RNA sequence: CAGCCACCCGAGAUUGAGCAAUAACAGGUCUGUGAUGCCCUUAGAUGUCCGGGGCUGCACGCGCGCUACACUGACUGGCUCAGCGUGUGCCUACCCUACGCCGGCAGGCGCGGGUAACCCGUUGAACCCCAUUCGUGAUGGGGAUCGGGGAUUGCAAUUAUUCCCCAUGAACGAGGAAUUCCCAGUAAGUGCGGGUCAUAAGCUUGCGUUGAUUAAGUCCCUGCCCUUUGUACACACCGCCCGU
RNA sequence: AGGAGUGGAGCCUGCGGCUUAAUUUGACUCAACACGGGAAACCUCACCCGGCCCGGACACGGACAGGAUUGACAGAUUGAUAGCUCUUUCUCGAUUCCGUGGGUGGUGGUGCAUGGCCGUUCUUAGUUGGUGGAGCGAUUUGUCUGGUUAAUUCCGAUAACGA
């Protein structure tokens, strides 16, 4: 919450770009171990992570200070739905396969 | 649910009576 | 980019608790048994025990490449250095792991305990296992918990040989009702050689050569065609 | 017979601890844990921000703690002493320490070593001893406060951090009722290190050092166990139960 | 008929008795009371003289280029370079807000719903099947008269034998 369109823009290009991540629950700390240094305030981008994750409609499990996730198509629908972007454009993560 | 679990666990409460039925009716046509 | 000697085997330690307590949370309906990481010069190759191994990989592989792909993003190593394995376990019935988990799955559809208890002790002594015994402790509807508790075969509690003859599993079962909590205990057989169970014997168990039967005549008399 | 006692020999002759049986308890923990089942308050969320009253009072309402009685207690600084252990980036901005400014040494600043049997350190403001001494015990012998010398540098410390000296004289030498722990490297004295942490300890967890009077027994008190016996108890003697 | 060191002679803490901001949660003998590894300014203070930045996947309501965010010493605040002064019409700018709860939860209740850990009964030597004896049966023998052991430790005895 308390979270700008402009920040919200920027945490969904980085969900488009990256899919499967981890993450720490950091709020009030200024600097961070793995994501920090991303031109962007690093505590909006955690909300906005704690919207997109926590919003109702795809699931989480917290655990040993850490996140890992299973991101479901329900969202990648909502997001094509919403942004009206394509997959067609297909994630560069299918490489090394 | 196992009537025999049951007769084993709560045959001394309240529906010790009941759960003994249900344990006659699993062994035999009781 | 340096840490004592102390602090890096503590390290070590935490990051091997750490890696098991993630692949026991990820995949415990997978038959994950455990997990060990063998050195290899600048490499850390991990190998991961399980019941089912088709689906720990799955198709083309899909688990293992997003689960190693995590633990390389997570644990600091560098890019691409992290490969893990995934090979059956020669003793499926005697390890206490292995056995927890499936009477959680065998529970956690909804299932009379006292069946998949005595099933999950009988297919532990049928696979060769010295003794067993397993402890449900939970709710069973009431105002009161039970705990009730199967054993067949035999047993040590006390002494260093607990350390290694007996496996022991605790594990929590999610009911709509509560949880209750899962104990299973293994005595592994003593087996030279296989890593079935323990090298050593019970130090309280003395053993003897046995000698064969013996009906000779009086003297050894030659005998030739 | 199991074994017991004593004695040579012996380094050592019931020798520290750890682990530890089903039934047990409505014992503690939901304030260690997206370990976990929902009846259910409030905006003064039991979130932040060197910020901020107490509790660091004294007719004590209680409990764990901080302390040795004489040529033994402590100084001459006149001979090589102990550890058990700790010590510097995922987080992270916080480590242990080896000369001089010099009043008389930690030390406000320059300085190197040590991710450690390599440096601290053969453990850097310590024995218990002693040509500062007690001639028979209030003196020199062990401190009632409480003042200065430069303060380790922690906004605050006083509403908890931070040295020895002037010898200023305190029932100054086995302790209401009640009692807690303890049998040999027990007890007790004594310092040191870890945890907490900012080198924060009067706490705890360990470690050495000096060093031990009494007892090798009993069932008297408090309890426990292996039996027999009695019971009107079984919520089990905190029981049950009788009487206008 | 033993003792030594005791809570009274030299380094303050725990929780109840116990004026308003002071006696502040969990723990009612052993089995609470430097115990929650809990050394309380403050982030962990709820007894606290005082506040602000506040929450809703939904059930229904107030309606869009403005419906306010920690964010000024000197007229002050109730300690506070906190704009809270009944104050500027400075400032991310559609972020949000009010009435009831499930919610992304609450070191929010209930440990008399639980798990897991502990603690204790209980530091003692105790405990239990199978088959066989006894009893209608609950149950008993095994698991014992003795001697011995720290020990249900062993010798031995023996309707028990094997564990």
């Amino acid at each position: 919450m308390l979270m700008p369109k402009k920040n919200r823009i920027a945490i969904y290009e980085l969900l488009f770009k990256e899919g499967v991540m981890v993450a720490k629950k950091d709020v009030h700390m200024p600097k961070h171990p793995e994501l920090a240094d991303k031109n962007v305030p690093n505590l909006h981008v955690m909300k906005a992570m704690q919207s997109l994750k926590s919003r109702g409609y795809v699931k989480e499990q917290f655990a040993w200070r850490h996140f890992y996730w299973y991101l479901t198509n329900e969202g990648i629908q909502y997001l094509r739905d919403y942004l009206h972007l394509p997959p067609e454009i297909v994630p560069a993560t299918l490489r090394r396969s | 649910t196992d009537p025999i679990d049951d007769f084993q666990v709560n045959w001394n409460t309240k529906h010790g009576s009941g759960v003994t039925r249900e344990l006659m009716r699993e062994l035999n046509g009781g | 980019v340096q840490i004592s000697k102390k602090r890096k085997f503590v390290a070590d330690g935490i990051f091997k608790a750490e890696l098991n307590e993630f692949l026991t949370r990820e995949l415990a309906e997978d038959g994950y048994s455990g997990v060990e990481v063998r050195v290899t010069p600048t490499r850390t190759e991990i190998i991961i025990l399980a019941t089912r191994t088709q689906n720990v990989l799955g198709e083309k592989g899909r688990r293992i490449r997003e689960l190693t792909a995590v633990v390389q993003k997570r644990f600091g190593f560098p890019e691409g250095s992290v490969e893990l394995y995934a090979e059956k376990v020669a003793t499926r019935g005697l390890c206490a792991i292995a056995q927890a988990e499936s009477l959680r799955y065998k529970l956690l559809g909804g299932l009379a305990v006292r069946r998949a208890c005595y099933g999950v002790l009988r297919f532990i002594m049928e696979s060769g296992a010295k003794g067993c015994e397993v402890v449900v402790s939970g709710k069973l509807r009431g105002q009161r918990a039970k705990s009730m508790k199967f054993v067949d075969g035999l047993m040590i509690h006390s002494g260093d040989p607990v350390n290694y003859y007996v496996d022991t599993a605790v594990r929590h079962v999610l009911l709509r009702q509560g949880v209750l909590g899962i104990k299973v205990k293994i005595m592994l057989p003593w087996d030279p050689t296989g890593k079935i169970g323990p090298k050593k014997p019970l130090p309280d168990h003395v053993s003897i050569v046995e000698p064969k039967d013996e009906i000779l005549p009086t003297t050894p008399i030659s005998e030739q065609k």
